[PDB]
C-alpha cells in the first residue's frame, strides 16, 4: 500500500516491475517524513538560498508588450545556479537520497539541464552520479555534456530508439531496477511512477509561491494567467501549484508543436495523443494505433518527450488548466524577440511559453491582462542550434 | 489455466521439473519463429513463455531488446503475434502457453478485450512485466473472466504481505525472480529456498525460477531447491541472433540446447 | 577643471586627446548629479534587483576547505544575469548615457562578458550598441560572440596588435574620439581616464557592500581577507571598496601570472611592470625598456591586459591592498577543484582568485582564517578552452 | 622655438601660408625616410611635423598606424629617430622641426630628459597627442626649459577658457584641429574662421590646420581663412605606402605632391 494517493483522478499510479516497489515505498516514506522534518526543510532552504540563489527575480518586460494592454512578467528561473529550474528539486532529491542512506545517483536528461543539476548537486553533497543522455541530444545540447563531465559525473550516450530523452529515461530505469539498494534514481520531471510526480511538484512549488508573493507586491493582485512550457511537467506544475486554489488564475501549459501538430512531428500527447501506460504511469502518450509508444519531436531537446506528467492530464481533464501548443518556428521567433528587445537569451524550451504569451497579447491587444511566463531556463545551451538555423535562413 | 495444472500433476508423477523457454514472437521472422517454437517443444519444452514485440521493454536487457527490434524489422505486430499463437495452440494442444506482456499492449484496445483475445487463441497465462500486484486488479479480473492465469512475480526482496497476496491472486504458476535487474544471460543470479517454502505454505501456484538461467547447472539447481522449474529467455535468443543468416543451424543449435536444458530438470 | 580628483596619489589622470575632454567632463558632471538624484538611484536599484537578480548569494564551500581552519565563502557574481559582475556597472552607465541624452553605445571586450553585458543593457534600454573584440578572443570566448549578436549588437573583430583586449580598447577609443556627440563609450573596467575608474568602482561597490552585510549576518564578524582577480580592476575594486576603511580586512588582488612571471608571458604589470601613460591614465604598464607598450598573456581572456586601474596601483603603493599572481596551471587546478567539489563551474578569470585562496589555505592549514573570494563569473564561456587543454593532457 | 617665429615673419612678408608635411620617422626605413624628408623640404615644405613610431597611436587612423608598423618592421626605435633628427637638423638649419609624440615615449625615461634630448638634436616643438592642456604642466615646463615650443591643440569644440589657456601656454604655432576623430585622408574636415580670430585676439602662437588635409584646395582654403598654414600627414604616407617596392617613384610622386600642396598656399 502507500501513504499518499498515487493517482490524480485516473492518471498516475506505479507501473513498474514488482522488484522496484520497495524502492518506491521507501522513497515515499522518506518524503513524507522529510516534509514533516523542520531540520530537513531548513537544510533545503539553505541550499536553495545560499547555493542556488533563490529567490529568483520577477522581471517586467516593458519593450515587448508596447502598444498593448498586456503587462508581462518573467519568473527568472534562468538565473538559478545551473541555468534552469531543474536545480530546485534536485537539491531536495539529493537530500532525500542522503536521508535514505543512499550513496549513488542515476538520472536521465535531454536538454542536459537536469543532468547538469544532478551532477552539481551530487558534487556538492558527496554522491556518485551517472547520467543517461540521448546521442542526438548529446549533439544539439553539447555545452551541457562537458559541464556534466567537468563536475565529476559519468555521462552515458544513448543510441537506442530516437536517441532522445525518452531513450535516456528507459536506460535510467533499467539501470535503477538493478542498482536501487545503493543508488537513488533522481528523476528529472513530474512524471514517472508515484511518488515522483508529487515529490517533484513539492520540490518546485517555490516557483509559484515566490511568483505569487512578488506579483502581489508589485501589482497588488494575482495574475490573470501563468504560462509555462510542458515537457514532463516539472516547471509548469512548480509554477501552477500554489495557484491551483485561486480559481481566477488561468493555468496555461504549452506543449511543443514541433513542425506542426498535423505533421505528427511534435511533443504534445496531452492534447494530441491518447492515454497509455509507460514509464511507470498511466498518462497521455503519443502511440501507434496498436499501442507502440511513438517517437516525439521538438526543436527543443528539453520538450522532446512523448508523454506528460499525470497531474497535468488531471488538471486538464477537469478544466482547471488549459494546454496549447507552440511550433518550432513560433518558439524561434519568441527567442529572437526576447534577445533583441529584453536582452535575455531564453532556453528554447521556455521560448515556447513566451511565444504563447506573445500570441495572447498580439491576438487581442486591447484586452487588459497580467501574465507571468515561467522563464524556465537560459538559452546559452541553444545558441549554436539557433545560429545554424538563422544562418541557413539569413 | 487448466493446462498448467495438468502439466505439473504429470511432471511430478515423473519426478522432474519444467523447462520453459522464452522467445520473442516473430524473432527473426514470423515463419522462422514458429519453427523455433516447434523445435523448442520437440526438443523438450514443458511449456512456453512468449513475448509480444513492444516498443519499450523496460524489464529486458539488450539481448531481448534486440529480439524485439528484429521482430519490428520483420514487420511483426501484435495482431500477427495472435495469429501465430493460434497456430502454435492448434499444433500443440496440451503445451501451456504464457505471454510476457507490457502493460500498454494489454491496455491499448481495452484490458478485457485483450484477455478475450488471449482466450480466443488458446493462451493459458499472461505476465504483465510492468504491473505490480498493487496495480493488478483490472488485469487479474479480466484474466480470470477469460480463464487466463494471471502470473505474479515473487521477487527476492519479497516481504510477507507480498507472499500472501501473490499466493492468493496467482493462478497457473508463481514467477520466482532470480535477482534484481533486467533480463539477461550476462548477469547470473542469492539462494531462493526460503521463499519457495513460504509460497507452498500459502497454497501459491507452483514456482518457476527466471531471470538469468543460462546453463544446465542453473536449471537442476532450481528443481533441487524444490521449485517446479526454470525459465530461460536469453541464451536462447542469442542462439537466434548468432545464426541470423544460418536458419538451418539455428534450429539444430536450439534443439541441442533445449533438452540439454530439459535433461538437467530430470 | 574637474569636479572630482582625477588621481589616486600619482596614478590616474585624463590622458586623452584634447578633443575628448568635453566628453569626459560631461560624463563626470552627469555622474556627480546622478549620484545625488534619488530617482536615478531608484531606477538603478530596480534594474539590479528585478532585472539582473541582485543581491547575489554568498556561498560557503564546505568540501574544498576540509581538514583546514580556513572558512571560504564565494560571492556569487556568476549568478548575475549575463554570467558575470560586468552587468552591474553597465546598467549604471546605460542610465548615465540616457541621462546625457546619448543614443549609441561603444564598448570593448576580451572575455566577451562586458560585451554581452553592454549588448543586453542596450537592448533593454533602447540604445544602439557596437562592441570591439580581439580576433584571438573571438575564438577562445566564442560562446559570447553569438550571444552579443543575438541581442542586436554589432560585433567588430580586432586583428591589430595581439588581437586581444588591449587592441579592442584602442579601437574603442579611436572610435569614440570621432563619435562622442551621440555615442557614450561604455568602458568595461575601472581603468582608462577619469572619471571611469571612479564611476566603475561606485557602480560595482554593491559587491563589497552585500558581502559585508552577508558575512556579518552569517559569521558575526568581518572577513580576514577578500580576494579578487585583477584585469583592469572592476570586480576587485567593487569587492574592496566598502572594506577600505576596515583596516583589519585584507584586500588581495590576483594578477594573471600566465606561463610564469619569469617568462614575460603574463598580465601582472602592477607587480612586474612599470608606470607609464597609456589608455588615458598613468598606471603600471608592461612595456619595453624604450617605452613601447608590451603584449600581455593569460589563459583567461578577461585578464589578458597589460595595465591595471589606477586605484589599485595607489592602494598597493600605500600598503592598503596586497597583489599577487597566479599562473595558468594554478588557475586551471582551481577551476577543476571547484567543479568537482562544489559543483560550481567558475570563469577562468575568477579561478585565479580561487586559486590564491586555496594556496592561502594549503600553505598554512592550521591558520584560522575567514576568506571571501569574489566569484566574478561563471565558466560556461571557458569549457571548450578547458576541454582542449585537459584532453591534450589526459 | 625661435625658428618658427623666423619662419612666420618671412612667410607673411611673402604673402603665403606654410605647408607642413607629416611623416613617420623611419617609414619605411631609416635611410629612405631621410630622403623622403629631404625631398619634402626641397619640394617646398616650410616646416616638418615628424612622428616617432609608437606601439599604440590612438589619435591615428590606419594610414599612420601602418606607417608606425612599417617603421617597427624596419627595426626603427626612438633612439634611432633621434639620430635621424640630428641629421635632418644638420642638413636643414632653418627648417622648423616639430615632433608628434605620444605621452609614454616622453615620460618613459624622464620628461625632462626627453626634452633635453630634443634640444640636443635641434627639435623646435613637441606635440604630445594624448596630453590635454589639463595634464600639460610638466610637459610644457620641461619644453620651455630646453627652448622647445609646446604645441597645443585648439579643437573645434573649444570653449573660451580653452582658447585663452592655449593662447597663453603655447609657443611656436597653435594646432587648429579640423574635425573630431583620428588622423586620416579618408575623413575630410566645419569652418574654423571664428576660432582663428579669437586665437589672434589673445596673442596665441600662429595657427596651422591639421587632420584631413589631402588636396591643394583644402590648403588654400585654410590660408584663405586667415590661418597661417596647413598640415598633411596622410595622403603623404599613402604615397609612401603605395610605392614600397618603388623607392625612386616614391620620391618623385612625393616631390610632385608637395609643392603642388605648397603652391596652393601662395
Ligand atoms: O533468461 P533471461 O535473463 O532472458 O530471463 C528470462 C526472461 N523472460 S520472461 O518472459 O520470463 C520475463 C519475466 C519477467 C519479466 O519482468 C518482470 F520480472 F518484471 F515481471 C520480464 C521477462
Ligand atoms: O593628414 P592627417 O589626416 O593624417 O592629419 C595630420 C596628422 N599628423 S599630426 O602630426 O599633425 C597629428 C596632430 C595631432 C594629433 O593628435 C591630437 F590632435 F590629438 F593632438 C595626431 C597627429
Ligand atoms: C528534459 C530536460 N529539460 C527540461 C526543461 C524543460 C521541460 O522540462 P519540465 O516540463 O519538467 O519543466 C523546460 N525548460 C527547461 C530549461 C528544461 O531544461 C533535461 O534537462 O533533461
Ligand atoms: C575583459 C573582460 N572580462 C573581464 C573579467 C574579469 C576581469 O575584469 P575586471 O578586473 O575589471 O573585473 C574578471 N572576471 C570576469 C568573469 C571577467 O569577465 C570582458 O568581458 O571584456
Ligand atoms: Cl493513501
Ligand atoms: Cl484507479
Ligand atoms: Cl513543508
Ligand atoms: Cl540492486
Ligand atoms: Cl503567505
Ligand atoms: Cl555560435
Ligand atoms: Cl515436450
Ligand atoms: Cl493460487
Ligand atoms: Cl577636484
Ligand atoms: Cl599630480
Ligand atoms: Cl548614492
Ligand atoms: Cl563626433
Ligand atoms: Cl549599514
Ligand atoms: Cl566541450
Ligand atoms: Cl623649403
Ligand atoms: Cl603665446
Ligand atoms: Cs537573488
Ligand atoms: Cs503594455
Ligand atoms: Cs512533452
Ligand atoms: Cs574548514
Ligand atoms: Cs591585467
Amino acid at each position: 500500500t502507500t501513504l499518499l494517493n498515487p493517482y490524480f483522478g485516473e492518471f498516475g499510479g506505479m507501473y513498474v516491475p514488482q522488484i522496484l516497489m520497495p524502492a518506491l515505498n521507501q522513497l515515499e516514506e522518506a518524503f513524507v517524513s522529510a516534509q514533516k522534518d523542520p531540520e530537513f526543510q531548513a537544510q533545503f532552504a539553505d541550499l536553495l538560498k545560499n547555493y542556488a540563489g533563490r529567490p529568483t527575480a520577477l522581471t517586467k518586460c516593458q519593450n515587448i508588450t508596447a502598444g498593448t494592454r498586456t503587462t508581462l512578467y518573467l519568473k527568472r528561473e534562468d538565473l538559478l545556479h545551473g541555468g534552469a529550474h531543474k536545480t530546485n528539486q534536485v537539491l531536495g532529491q539529493a537530500l532525500l537520497a542522503k536521508r535514505m542512506g543512499k550513496s549513488e545517483i542515476i538520472a536521465e536528461t535531454g536538454a542536459g539541464q537536469h543532468g547538469v543539476a544532478s551532477a552539481l548537486a551530487s558534487a556538492l553533497l558527496g554522491l556518485k552520479c551517472r547520467i543517461y543522455m540521448g546521442a542526438k541530444d548529446v549533439e544539439r545540447q553539447s555545452p551541457n555534456v562537458f559541464r556534466m563531465r567537468l563536475m565529476g559525473a559519468e555521462v552515458i550516450p544513448v543510441h537506442s530508439g530516437s536517441a532522445t530523452l525518452t531513450d535516456a529515461c528507459n536506460e535510467a530505469l533499467r539501470d535503477w531496477s538493478g542498482s536501487y539498494e545503493t543508488a537513488h534514481y533522481m528523476l528529472g520531471t513530474a512524471a514517472g511512477p508515484h511518488p515522483y510526480p508529487t515529490i517533484v511538484r513539492e520540490f518546485q512549488r517555490m516557483i509559484g509561491e515566490e511568483t505569487k508573493a512578488q506579483i502581489l507586491d508589485k501589482e497588488g493582485r494575482l495574475p490573470d494567467a501563468v504560462i509555462a512550457c510542458v515537457g514532463g511537467g516539472s516547471n509548469a506544475i512548480g509554477m501552477f501549484a500554489d495557484f491551483i486554489n485561486d480559481t481566477s488564475v488561468g493555468l496555461i501549459g504549452v506543449e511543443p508543436g514541433g513542425h506542426g501538430i498535423e505533421t505528427g512531428e511534435h511533443g504534445a500527447p496531452l492534447k494530441h495523443g491518447r492515454v497509455g501506460i509507460y514509464f511507470g504511469m498511466k498518462a497521455p502518450m503519443m502511440q501507434t494505433a496498436d499501442g507502440q509508444i511513438e517517437e516525439s519531436y521538438s526543436i527543443s531537446a528539453g520538450l522532446d518527450f512523448p508523454s506528460v506528467g499525470p497531474q497535468h492530464a488531471y488538471l486538464n481533464s477537469i478544466g482547471r488548466a488549459d494546454y496549447v501548443s507552440i511550433t518550432d518556428d513560433e518558439a524561434l521567433e519568441a527567442f529572437k524577440t526576447l534577445c533583441r528587445h529584453e536582452g535575455i537569451i531564453p532556453a528554447l524550451e521556455s521560448s515556447h511559453a513566451l511565444a504563447h504569451a506573445l500570441k495572447m497579447m498580439r491576438e487581442q491587444p486591447e484586452k487588459e491582462q497580467l501574465l507571468v511566463v515561467n522563464l524556465s531556463g537560459r538559452g546559452d545551451k541553444d545558441i549554436f542550434t539557433v545560429h545554424d538555423i538563422l544562418k541557413a535562413r539569413g | 489455466m487448466e493446462r498448467y495444472e495438468n502439466l505439473f500433476a504429470q511432471l511430478n508423477d515423473r519426478r522432474e521439473g519444467a523447462f520453459v523457454p522464452f522467445v520473442t514472437l516473430g524473432d527473426p521472422g514470423i515463419e522462422q519463429s514458429l519453427k523455433i517454437i516447434d523445435t523448442l517443444i520437440d526438443a523438450g519444452a514443458d511449456a512456453l513463455e512468449l513475448g509480444v514485440p513492444f516498443s519499450d521493454p523496460l524489464a529486458d536487457g539488450p539481448t531481448i531488446q534486440n529480439a524485439n527490434l528484429r521482430a519490428f524489422a520483420a514487420g511483426v505486430t501484435p495482431a500477427q503475434c495472435f495469429e501465430m499463437l493460434a497456430l502454435i495452440r492448434e499444433k500443440h494442444p496440451t503445451i501451456p502457453i504464457g505471454l510476457l506482456m507490457y502493460a500498454n499492449l494489454v491496455f491499448n484496445n481495452g484490458i478485457d478485450a485483450f484477455y478475450a483475445r488471449c482466450e480466443q487463441v488458446g493462451v493459458d497465462s499472461v505476465l504483465v512485466a510492468d504491473v505490480p500486484v498493487e496495480e493488478s486488479a483490472p488485469f487479474r479480473q479480466a484474466a480470470l473472466r477469460h480463464n487466463i492465469a494471471p502470473i505474479f512475480i515473487c521477487p527476492p526482496n519479497a516481504d510477507d504481505d507480498l507472499l500472501r497476496q501473490v499466493a492468493s491472486y496467482g493462478r497457473g504458476y508463481t514467477y520466482l525472480l532470480s535477482r534484481s535487474g533486467v533480463t539477461g544471460a550476462e548477469n547470473r543470479g542469492l539462494p531462493l529456498h526460503h521463499l519457495i517454502e513460504k509460497l507452498k505454505e500459502y497454497h501459491a501456484a507452483p514456482a518457476l525460477q527466471g531471470f538469468g538461467i543460462s546453463s544446465p547447472e542453473q536449471v537442476s539447481a532450481a528443481v533441487r531447491a524444490g521449485a517446479a522449474g526454470a525459465i530461460s529467455g536469453s541464451a536462447i535468443v542469442k542462439i537466434i541472433e548468432k545464426n541470423l543468416a544460418s536458419p538451418k543451424q539455428m534450429l539444430a543449435e536450439l534443439r541441442s540446447f533445449v533438452s540439454a536444458m530439459k535433461a538437467a530438470s530430470r
